[PDB]
DNA sequence: GCTGGCACGACTTTTGCACTCGACTAAAGGGGCGCGCATGCTGTTG
DNA sequence: CAACAGCATGCGCGCCCAGGGCTGATCGTGCAAAAGTCGTGCCAGC
């Protein structure tokens, strides 16, 4: 339990939803991020990605 | 470090801080500012108490500087933001708070000066004979007293105690069959330091087991359902796990157990053995003593000896002194009204 | 302020690992030499004339057993930082600087003509300055005033320890344990490891860099130290230096 | 060459606050140098007119 | 009489940095106390009063020095 | 970045002479990484993590 | 006997901030007395 | 108007009174720095 | 003569140095870059 | 076969946020000198 609710609770890839606009909702829920746990620490990524 | 919201501080303002801010901005002389700074520290979070005056005067170390100089300055300080500030005795507090009624208050000014200045000591109980003293009658005096009762006391408006200081509990006592059951709620160098963590992680799991354990033995030592708590000695908890008394009292002193009644964790292990064959230690003695003294004295019996006889009738072997002394304490009106 | 008394004087990593190393180039030793022999490792033979061994040299522990076997006494080698204090204490500035300038006069290659000038301008600075070189490795460690280490009070009460406090707690634990084992008259191995551990501790309280990992099991991060404590951006940018946040302002 | 030339300033207070603080303060602590307060950053950091 | 431009008072004393010193030393007098304005007040603050008196040529470093020596000699 | 076998030229922006330095990293879903590289002197090397 | 001035004790006018090594003796000149124990504030008393 | 504590007070009291004069002092944060460098074995002191 | 408050005693509570050795198997990160300075191994000059 | 000069590899600067997050607990181990408080008795007020 602490691992699962740790993930969904707090995590770079679980964020509060953009709730102004429908279209804000939508575009939040189809978004592809390069950041997080799996990679791309940023400032060090470089200009090619 | 910086660039983050480290808990650097807030710099809040208390009452003495604010009073001193108010002194900074008023036309005091070099000396009068020293008397003012001398008084504002004497003030308390409660307002009214400016403690002893003649120690304020004598604290300056003579050399002239009479009483009247501290008296005037004192009045002006008493006049700053929270209306009545400091002064003494509450009487002069209500005279300073009553100093500004705008003077356009009907019936209130005079009557209020008489009641508040003098004879206010007899206004505690009720009007009665005071009605004959000031010749007032009916609601003329009652409306003035409505104003006097409408004043409030001192400061405690500055406050600056937003911190409620909550308990946070420690171990939860889930109530079972008319009792309680514990659950306890709520490169190579630093790698060797990692190992210490393994021991700390192993002790962290047993930390709840100590709370549930000592909590279970504590539930077995004292009956929950019974009035107050059954008398126990630290020798019982020291008998169970064979731990030292001071250690157990330290764990119960630091952490606080949350049961359904009481937040009250180290008070559940402290009791007396009474040293008597006929018999809940001092807990039910003082508790039930104040409870028996709660309903009593149809008018003004004020008899602690009768309460001592009632305690002796229960089989507790009262000394008529100890029982009366412990019973009359903690704001108890007993023996005071006689 | 405050102060804490250290059993075995250690570290001060601020010197020595700030390149170049003043302790290294002052004593004519490589920083791998002194860095290696500060904690544990070599015994750093000091003084000890009338033998095979020279004044500033090191050796392996097996070579020390062979040394005490053949030479016995008249070889004095202190394994902890006390040999750097001893060597460092025995350094005579005037004569060494003078003979080094003289030696510089007849030199040829520009390589050896540079280092030497570095040592002249350094040691000379210690002479005209009036500092004793001994002071570099420190004995009494001063502690920072309480209010500028505040305690980071919590949501429910029950204050939690700040970042800089942990370093002081740690150093104090190792200082008391090294003192306890030192007054116990115990083997040189375990008190040795305590000397090592305490130089690690003080060097970790002055800079969490210098070597690797540092941090904690708190979620880690390097923590911060008194070096890191220097004004946000490690310049005095923040807080001071053109950067006060300010009053009667709005936006 | 302008960073070399900053760090090499006579006043040990500026140039400490430019770049390298450890280095700076170690040269200065060993040497025993005095600031004199003669430039604009020092005056700022001490809080005096420039 | 709000002053948009100080140039007229800058021709009187070169280097405005000097003007600011003299302006404020003269304005301080009227501000805190122990002086009255040499020029009719237009309701303006004391700072503009001072700059006007500098633009009129009634006040300057030398003039304030002579007034200082006169006030010290009269006291 | 997906798991499997990857190759890189480094674009010979290191040695200042210029070359083609071909390094191959293997990327698992979870586990260690193996990355074979070329030397300026043209020798293969193994890196692990 | 009073007229007590904390604000007036430091008007100190200086030039040239100076810097150097700190001897253990000068350290002890700064020292208010020694901190011998690691713990900070008792969790009961809420006093240091 | 940021870290001079005595000088912020004097400032605001003179403003309320119509003085508009500064009476500048020494900003806190410098003092702090001097303690934090004293916390390494370096003294930095201000010499008159 | 009775009740209440306080003083004296016992107890039992509060308070002060000084140590205690234990140990285990992971937890991961992770697509900049320049720039420079020093140490070290190689190489060529005599 | 000698010291001397050069090429190269490694390490430490910079830029820059980045977000919190937390942790509180714990644990004991004796014995011993000093003190807070409950009990009991004595003295004063009504």
């Amino acid at each position: 339990s602490a691992a699962v609710k740790e993930f969904f609770g707090s995590s770079q890839l679980s964020q509060f939803m953009d709730q102004n606009n429908p279209l804000s909702e939508i575009t939040h829920k189809r978004r592809i991020s390069a950041l997080g746990p799996g990679g791309l620490t940023r400032e060090r990524a470089g200009f090619e990605v | 470090d910086d660039e983050l919201p480290v808990y650097q501080g807030e710099t809040t303002q208390t009452l003495q801080d604010y009073l001193m801010w108010q002194v900074e901005l008023t036309p005091f002389t070099d000396t009068d500012r020293a008397i003012a700074t001398s008084i504002v520290d004497a003030v308390d979070d409660t307002g009214y108490l400016t403690i002893q005056i003649e120690d304020i005067v004598d604290s300056i170390g003579d050399d002239e500087i009479g009483l009247e100089e501290v008296e005037a300055v004192l009045k002006r300080i008493q006049r700053f933001d929270p209306v009545g500030v400091a002064a003494k005795d509450l009487r002069d507090c209500l005279l300073i708070q009553l100093s500004q009624f705008a003077k356009e208050t009907p019936w209130l000014e005079e009557a209020r000066l008489i009641i508040s200045d003098h004879l206010d000591l007899l206004a505690n109980h009720d009007f009665r004979t005071l009605m004959r003293v000031t010749r007032l009658k009916e609601e003329v005096l009652k409306e003035a007293v409505n104003l006097i009762q409408s004043l409030d006391x001192x400061x405690x408006x500055x406050x600056x105690x937003x911190x409620x200081x909550x308990x946070x509990x420690x171990x939860x006592x889930x109530x079972x069959x008319x009792x309680x059951x514990x659950x306890x709620x709520x490169r190579s160098n630093l790698q060797e330091a990692r190992w210490l963590i393994k021991s700390l992680e192993s002790a962290n799991d047993t930390l709840l087991r100590v709370s549930r354990c000592i909590v279970e033995q504590q539930q077995a030592f004292f009956e929950q359902g019974e009035e107050y708590m059954k008398p126990m000695v630290l020798a019982d908890i020291a008998q169970a796990v064979e731990m030292h008394e001071s250690t157990i009292s330290r764990v119960t002193t630091q952490k606080y157990l949350h049961s359904p009644r009481g937040i009250x964790x180290x008070x559940x292990x402290x009791x007396x053995x009474x040293x008597x064959x006929x018999x809940a230690s001092s807990t039910a003695i003082r508790a039930l003593v104040k409870k028996l003294i709660a309903a009593e004295n149809p008018a003004k019996p004020l008899s602690d000896s009768k309460l001592t006889s009632m305690l002796s009738e229960q089989g507790i072997m009262v000394a008529r002194r100890t029982v009366a002394k412990y019973r009359e304490s903690l704001s108890i009106p007993p023996s005071n009204q006689r | 302020m405050g102060h804490i008394e250290l059993a075995s004087p250690t570290a001060h990593i601020w010197f020595l690992k700030s390149l170049p190393s003043r302790i290294g180039l002052l004593l004519d030793m490589p920083l791998r030499d002194i860095e290696r022999v500060l904690y544990f490792e070599s015994y750093v033979v000091i003084e000890g004339g009338m033998t095979n061994l020279e004044r500033q040299q090191i050796l392996t522990e097996e070579q020390y057993l062979d040394a005490l076997e053949e030479f016995g006494d008249e070889f004095d080698a202190k394994m902890g930082a006390e040999a750097i204090q001893a060597l460092l204490k025995s350094m005579d500035l005037e004569q060494e600087c003078e003979q080094l300038r003289e030696e510089l006069n007849e030199t040829n290659s520009e390589t050896k003509r540079k280092k030497l000038t570095k040592r002249i301008k350094l040691l000379e600075a210690f002479v005209q300055s009036g500092n004793k070189p001994e002071w570099m490795i420190l004995t009494v460690l001063p502690v920072l005033p309480p209010d500028l280490r505040p305690l980071v009070p919590l949501d429910g009460g029950r204050f939690a320890t700040s970042d800089l406090n942990d370093l002081y707690r740690r150093v104090i634990n190792r200082n008391n344990r090294l003192k306890r084992l030192l007054d116990l008259a115990a083997p040189d191995i375990i008190v040795r490891n305590e000397k090592r551990m305490l130089q690690e501790a003080v060097d970790a309280l002055l800079d969490n860099g210098r070597r690797g990992r540092a941090i904690t099991g708190s979620n880690k991060r390097p923590l911060k130290s008194l070096a890191d404590m220097i004004k946000g951006k490690q310049g005095r940018f923040r807080q001071n230096l053109l950067g006060k946040r300010v009053d009667y302002s709005g936006r | 060459g302008i960073t070399k030339a900053s760090l090499a300033t006579e006043s040990f207070i500026s140039a400490a606050s430019f770049q390298e603080t450890t280095r700076v303060l170690t040269e200065a602590a060993v040497a025993g140098k005095r600031d004199e307060l003669r430039g604009l950053k020092e005056n700022v950091i001490v809080g005096r007119l420039i | 009489m709000a002053r948009v431009t100080v140039q007229d008072a800058v021709e009187k004393i070169g280097n405005r940095f000097d003007l600011v010193l003299v302006a404020a030393r003269r304005a301080r007098q009227m501000q805190v106390g122990g002086k009255d304005p040499l020029v009719p007040e237009e309701n303006d603050k004391t700072t503009v009063i001072a700059l006007r008196e500098i633009e009129e040529g009634l006040i300057n470093n030398q003039i304030l020095d002579v007034r200082e020596r006169q006030e010290q000699q009269e006291q | 970045r997906s798991p499997g076998v990857f190759f890189d030229s480094d674009k010979g922006k290191t040695h200042s002479s210029g070359k083609v330095l071909y390094n191959a990293r293997i990327i698992p879903y979870r586990g260690s990484w193996l990355d074979f590289e070329f030397d300026p002197k043209d020798n293969l090397f193994v890196r692990i993590d | 006997l009073l007229k007590f001035l904390k604000a007036q004790t430091k008007t100190e006018e200086f030039d040239a901030i100076k810097i150097a090594l700190a001897s253990p003796d000068m350290i002890r000149s700064w020292s208010f007395g020694e901190v011998k124990k690691p713990e900070t504030i008792n969790y009961r008393t809420f006093k240091p | 108007k940021s870290d001079d504590v005595n000088g912020r007070t004097k400032m605001y009291k003179n403003i309320v009174d119509g003085n508009h004069q500064m009476e500048p002092g020494m900003p806190e944060s410098f003092n702090v720095l001097l303690k934090e460098i004293r916390s390494l074995g370096i003294n930095i002191e201000l010499e008159d």
